[PDB]
Parts: C-alpha cells; structure tokens; sequence
C-alpha cells in the first residue's frame, strides 16, 4: 500500500518532464522563447499531457481507495466478530476453532 | 623527423575491461540517487586491445614501440599503465597528412598544447626526448615538419613533470575517454595509483570532464604520441641510439549504450550497470535498483 | 479554464479519497465508547500480555509486538495527516485489549463485566 | 545572401547571452531569478552541497533543479520552492455563528487574532484549550475544533471516550 | 472545514546574473563579410563566449527576411545559448522559401 | 448517494457550456459563422472537450 501510493505520485511528478509534443517540458522556456500567439499553441500541448497525467492518477486512486474500502471493512468486521466476540465463522479468524 | 630504421609490430594482444570507462555524462550535480542516462560508453566486460613499449638489453637488444594508426570510430577509451611519463599525446584526423586538417594534442613537459591543424606529420610521429648536459635539463621535440591552415589552438596553465626513466611495477593509471560529437572533441579523465605487472586493475572508477574543444573537425582514425630519449634512461650507463622507457596502453571503442549509475551523498558516482550486459542487468535497469528480490 | 470544470472535478474526488481514510480508520478502531485501563495487578491465570499491552517507558503506549510492527514497515502536491494518530490508534487497541481480557465479549454489547481471565 | 542563425539552449552553462546587466544577490527571501537564462521563482539558501569544480547546476529525485551556482561569485545555492497549502476555513455553520477560524494547510505561522502551530499547518482564530473533547471538526494529527464558550472557536486535542479501570 | 482556496508566498522581487563578459558577438564580420559562398560549400562560423545584441540585427531595415523559428525574434536579447552557428551562403531570391 | 449523482449531472451539463479552445461553446453558432473547411477544425475541439 505505501509502495503503490509512492510509485502513483512518481509517476504523477515525472510525468512534467515529459514534453507531450511541446518545444520544452519546461513552461518557463515556452513563456521565456516565444510572443502570444506561438506560446499558447506549444501551451495547450503541455495542459492536455498534464490533465491526462492528473486524470489517469485521480482514477487509479479511486480504484485504489475502493479495495482499501473493502479491507477495511473487513478488517471492522473482524474487530467485532474475532476481538469484541467468539465467532463460530470457520476460518474466519484464524485457523482451528476460535 | 626521427628515423627509426627498424621496428618489429606484434599482433593485438587482448585483456577484460571489467568495469571501467564511465564517465560524468553531464554538468550536473546528483546525489543519493539511482539515474538511468543513454550516451557513448564502454561496454563492461569488453575485450580492450592491449598495446607496449619496451626495450630488451642484451647480445640481440630489442626496441619496441608500437605506436601504430588506429580506428577512432565514434569515441575511445584509452588507459596507460606506466612506471615513468613516455605517453605523451595523441594525433586525430582522417588522412593524418597535409591534405586534411587534424587534431594534435601533445603534453609537452610543462604544458599540454591542442591543436588543429593542415599538418605534414613525421613518417614514423614521436617525440624525441633528450637531456642537454649544460642547461642540466630535459628537451622535447620532433612531432611534424611544417604546419598549415590552422583553425584552432589552446595551450594548459603550466605544470612541472618528471622524464627519467624508472624500474619496478608500473606505479600510474592513467584513464581517459574521447569522443568527437556535434562538433565537439570532449575529453573525459582520471589518474590512479597503482601496483602492477601488467593488465588493468578489476574494481569502478569514474571520469571528471577533463575539457570540450568546438573543433568541428571529422575524425575516423587516431594515433599515439610515444617519447623516444636519445641517451640513456638513467644516469651512467653506456647504450647507443634511441630507447623507451616500459609503458602499457589499452585501447577500447565507445558504444550506443544504457547505464543506470549510482551517486552517493557526496554526489561522486560510486557504482554502475551497464543495461545491455546480461539478462540480470537489464533486471537491475528494469527495477531502477541494484538489489534485486526473489521473483 | 477553456476545459471549464475538470480541476474542481479532480480535486473533489480526491478529497473524497481523503475523508474515506480518517472514515476507514473511525470504523476499525473506535468501537469502544470507553477507554479501559488493564488493572495493576496482571493476575491473568498464567496467561501473559506484556508484549501486546503497553509498555509506559516508552514515548508512546505501544506494546513490544506494536514497536516491532512499526520498524517493519512541491508540485502542488501535498500529504495531509490523518485525523487519529498513532498514538490515538494505540490508546483504542489498548482498551480494546484490556476490555477483552478483563470482560470477554460484555464489553462488545453494553457495560464491560469483570471475569476471572481463567473463567472467561 | 543569406545568414542562418542557428542556436543551442541551455546543457553546459550558456557562452552567448543578450546585453541584459546583473542585480545584487539576495538570499533567504522569496524571489523571482534568472541565472543563465535558466529562470525560476523560488527561496535561495547557502548550499553545503559538494558540487565539483564542472558541475554548474543540482538537481532532485524528482529531475528538478534544487541547487545552482552563481555565474560571477562561483558558490551554491541551495532552490527551496516559494511555500504554498490548502486554505480551509471552520466554521460553526451560519445558522449558529457568522464567526470563521482558517487553516493553513502545512504552512508554518511565520509564512502567513489567535495563532497556533498544529501540526495539519498554521491555525488562526481559534482559541487553543488545554482541555479534550469529543471531535466535533475535524483538523488532523489529533486536533478538532468547535464552538463554545462569550463564544469562540476553540482549538483542542480529541478525547478517545471515558477513561475507565 | 472546507478547502476555500490555496495559499501562495508570492515573490518580493527579481534577480538578474550573468557573466562578467563585455565584449560583443563579431556579427558584423558575418553579416558585413566581403564576399559569400557558393551555397554547396555554404560557410559556417561558430559564435561563443560574447554578447550578442540582436536587436541590432531586428532594428535593421536592409532585410528582406528575418524568420525565427523555436524563438520570437523580440525575445532573443532577453535569452541565452551554449553556442551559435552563423551559417552564409547565397542563393536565387525565389529559392530564399527552401531554408 | 442522490446528491453525488446530481452533482455529476451537474458537472456534465456545465461541461457543454466549455469552449475547450475552438471559437465558441455553442455549435450551431460556429456552423452559422464558418463554411464547412474552417468550422470542422472548430467542431474537432468541442468533440475532443
């Protein structure tokens, strides 16, 4: 689970090196190099790869978050029928009658 | 010119790399880190050619020196294992004559000097090497006859060096790496003790960027700069014509390659893997790892 | 903002992620409304829990087999803390240890009933 | 005739620049820069990175510069991004109170009338207690707020449940 | 608690440095040269180590093309390179559309 | 569960009224301004959007 978060979120940081088709994966180059008009069309290059990046991270964390979901669930349920109570459940709390 | 009226060539001796010729890629500082970078490298594990010059006293006293013209291809690992300085520089070119401009970089004793030039070569290029009995002092002279249509030239911040020749193990390594992209001739090295009879010690060791010329130049082949003394390697002895003090050099050709390389706090790279080794590095590569688990 | 509401969209949805978090934990540890001490005397039949109550010499009341468990394991983005912390979590698995080994399961359905451990 | 300029940026540090002039150097302050051409906004600090004597720029994990060296005095600094957080303000709701405490997310108090340090970031306008309560607002790292009194916002440290032997 | 808004330490004001260089680019041994070459053999100069002023070059009206490409030709006296090539030749005015 | 579905609806509607970089939001408007060559590299945004 810490493993997933971190390589989520490096993937999400090194990702904005990543040109996308742009002159520079750098804005400032883009805003530092060129006028109005041939900064904005290498800009909206880098915002569509950007939002894709962000889009794609945003989506495997709700996945994500739904099977931490379930086993928290699970792991509330165990708390009641295994600490808080003898469960008959085979299995359910370790191995041989609980 | 020198005029060596006899010389005996032997065939290319080969010897492992292990894992050596990595050098800085760039100007920038890293540490503790893991970073994958694409450029010119020696391969690990390559056979590098091994080359000497000796002299053999005796009833049959025999001098060698190779110093033959060699393949540059896209970039060079050159190393020197030496017990006293009798490598001394190195011309680059295509033709190395008069017809097309070439690179000469020479450590003259006080100064490394770079140029490029439309150079007339000597047929056989050495520097001759003597001692002048009433200055008290070494001389060096001899790499060409004339010079012409020069482009470039630079000469070091002075340096003393020592010219006597010494017995023993070769006690110097020195590693450097050339290569000559968009224009640039760079110039990657390191110098390290030794203590050896022969062959290039195992064990990692990293370049610094030595200098990055904007010569322009196009260079397919390279040749060896050798000193030649005229006298004696020591004091007191009794010889006649040239000699060579004892010196190694091993030459390996630079590839397209993948290297992970690993730098400590300090920013020093202290490790590396090379990615189209064997199955395992490309693992290592794969991981961004040196430790790789069970799976 | 020619793409309108996809930031607002992205940035609910992971503060929906972040609410669930500090919710999932709520669920698992805070099932006892009551705090409950282990007594002083540790008269558990033979029975010993050292290693899994708290140990006070510590900073923190972890047990031993907790501090084991707890070794083992700027681009405009951030962490945010959970709302319990590890310390909270420990004070709820504290009482959820002493209400079982003192109760057995009554604490589990009302007030929590002494028993010898024995017994239980 | 015909004249082709054709240009590299930045790798190496840049020989050819434009007739701009250098400032003054200011350091432990928030600042736009410009070294080289390679520009940024950022805090500047004096590095203990050992940087050799070819190396002219430190970058991060992350592949982002996070140290340079000066072009005319050749030490290092240290690039700290200008800080920034979440603001989020707590509030009792309308229907009770018109009064706010805010929150800055992960932002020490000197970077911003009550001022207290969580560790969820600087906290203003709330009234801290050394007592504990049930969470009523959630903060984060143990803190809640609610609304108390004569009113104000407090600022406390939750209680788990009551204590019992 | 709601999230409102984000924070920012906005910067209180602008550094410049570069080097303690003087000497101007050597622009007018390019564009002022005698004589050009045949375009076959066309005739490079790297340029290094100077400041270039190329709002001398934008300012002068004798140019019939002054065509940037990965750079808006206002902005280069606010820009810097590792190097430059100059590159002269000379070509028929029709054909000047293939470079 | 009602309010996070009407939510997302309202997203969705309010996302029509978005140019995502052609001339305008509204199509019609584009197709009454442009002959045909010039309103399809108009309408290829607002479809991409």
């Amino acid at each position: 689970v810490v493993n997933q978060n971190a390589q989520a979120l490096n993937t999400l940081v090194k990702q904005l090196s990543s040109n996308f088709g742009a002159i520079s994966s750098v804005l400032n180059d883009i805003l530092s190099r060129l006028d109005k008009v041939e900064a904005e069309v290498q800009i909206d290059r880098l915002i569509t790869g950007r939002l894709q990046s962000l889009q794609t991270y945003v989506t495997q964390q709700l996945i994500r978050a739904a099977e931490i979901r379930a086993s928290a669930n699970l792991a509330a349920t165990k708390m009641s029928e295994c600490v808080l109570g003898q469960s008959k459940r085979v299995d359910f709390c370790g191995k041989g009658y609980h | 010119c020198v005029n060596l009226r006899t010389r005996t060539q032997l065939p290319p001796a080969y010897t492992n790399s292990f894992t050596r010729g990595v050098y800085y890629p760039d100007k920038v500082f890293r540490s503790s880190v893991l970073h994958s970078t694409q450029d010119l490298f020696l391969p690990f594990f390559s056979n590098v050619t091994w080359f000497h010059a000796i002299h053999v006293s005796g009833t049959n006293g025999t001098k060698r020196f190779d110093n033959p013209v060699l393949p540059f291809n896209d970039g060079v690992y050159f190393a020197s294992t030496e017990k006293s300085n009798i490598i001394r520089g190195w011309i680059f070119g295509t033709t190395l004559d008069s017809k097309t401009q070439s690179l000469l970089i020479v450590n003259n004793a006080t100064n490394v000097v770079i140029k490029v030039c439309e150079f007339q070569f000597c047929n056989d290029p050495f520097l001759d090497v003597y001692y002048h009995k009433n200055n008290k002092s070494w001389m060096e002279s001899g790499v060409y006859s004339s010079a012409n249509n020069c482009t470039f030239e630079y000469v070091s911040q002075p340096f003393l060096m020592d010219l006597e020749g010494k017995q023993g193990n070769f006690k110097n390594l020195r590693e450097f790496v050339f290569k000559n992209i968009d224009g640039y001739f760079k110039i990657y090295s390191k110098h390290t003790p030794i203590n050896l009879v022969r062959d290039l010690p195992q064990g990692f060791s990293a370049l610094e960027p030595l200098v990055d010329l904007p010569i322009g130049i196009n260079i397919t082949r390279f040749q060896t700069l050798l000193a030649l003394h005229r006298s004696y390697l020591t004091p007191g002895d009794s010889s006649s014509g040239w000699t060579a003090g004892a010196a190694a050099y091993y030459v390996g050709y630079l590839q397209p390659r993948t290297f992970l390389l690993k730098y400590n706090e300090n920013g020093t790279i202290t490790d590396a893997v090379d990615c189209a080794l064997d199955p395992l590095s490309e693992t290592k590569c794969t991981l961004k790892s040196f430790t790789v688990e069970k799976g | 903002l020619q793409y309108g509401s996809f930031c607002t969209q992205l940035n609910r949805a992971l503060t929906g992620i972040a609410v669930e978090q500090d919710k999932n934990t709520q669920e698992v540890f805070a099932q006892v409304k009551q705090i409950y001490k282990t007594p002083p005397i540790k008269d558990f039949g033979g029975f010993n829990f050292s290693q899994i109550l708290p140990d006070p010499s510590k900073p923190s009341k972890r047990s031993f087999i907790e501090d084991l468990l707890f070794n083992k394991v700027f681009n405009g983005l951030t962490v945010l803390p959970p709302l319990l912390t590890d310390e909270m979590i420990a004070q709820y698995t504290s009482a959820l240890l002493a209400g079982t080994i003192t109760s057995g399961w009554t604490f589990g359905a009302g007030a929590a009933l002494q028993i010898p451990f024995a017994m239980q | 005739r015909v004249v082709v300029l054709s240009f590299e940026l930045l790798h190496a540090p840049a020989t050819v620049c434009g007739p701009k002039k250098s400032t003054n150097l200011v350091k432990n302050k928030c600042v736009n820069f410009n070294f080289n051409g390679l520009t940024g906004t950022g805090v500047l600090t004096e590095s203990n990175k050992k940087f050799l004597p070819f190396q002219q720029f430190g970058r991060d994990i992350a592949d982002t510069t996070d140290a340079v060296r000066d072009p005319q005095t050749l030490e290092i600094l240290d690039i700290t991004p200008c800080s920034f957080g979440g603001v989020s303000v707590i509030t009792p709701g309308t229907n009770t109170s018109n009064q706010v405490a805010v929150l800055y997310q992960g932002v020490n108090c000197t970077e911003v009338s009550n001022v207290f340090q969580t560790r969820a970031g600087c906290l203003i306008g709330a009234e801290h207690v050394n007592n504990s309560y049930e969470c009523d607002i959630p903060i984060g790292a143990g803190i809640c707020a609610s609304y108390q009194t004569s009113q104000s916002i407090i600022a406390y440290t939750m209680s788990l449940g009551a204590e019992n032997s | 608690i709601y999230q409102t808004s984000n924070f920012r330490v906005q910067p209180t004001e602008s550094i410049v440095r570069f080097p303690n260089i003087t000497n101007l680019c050597p622009f007018g041994e390019v564009f002022n040269a005698t004589r050009f070459a045949s375009v076959y053999a066309w005739n490079r100069k790297r340029i290094s180590n100077c400041v270039a002023d190329y709002s001398v070059l934008y300012n002068s009206a004798s140019f019939s093309t002054f065509k940037c490409y990965g750079v808006s030709p206002t902005k280069l006296n606010d820009l810097c390179f590792t190097n430059v090539y100059a590159d002269s030749f000379v070509i028929r005015g029709d054909e000047v559309r293939q470079i």
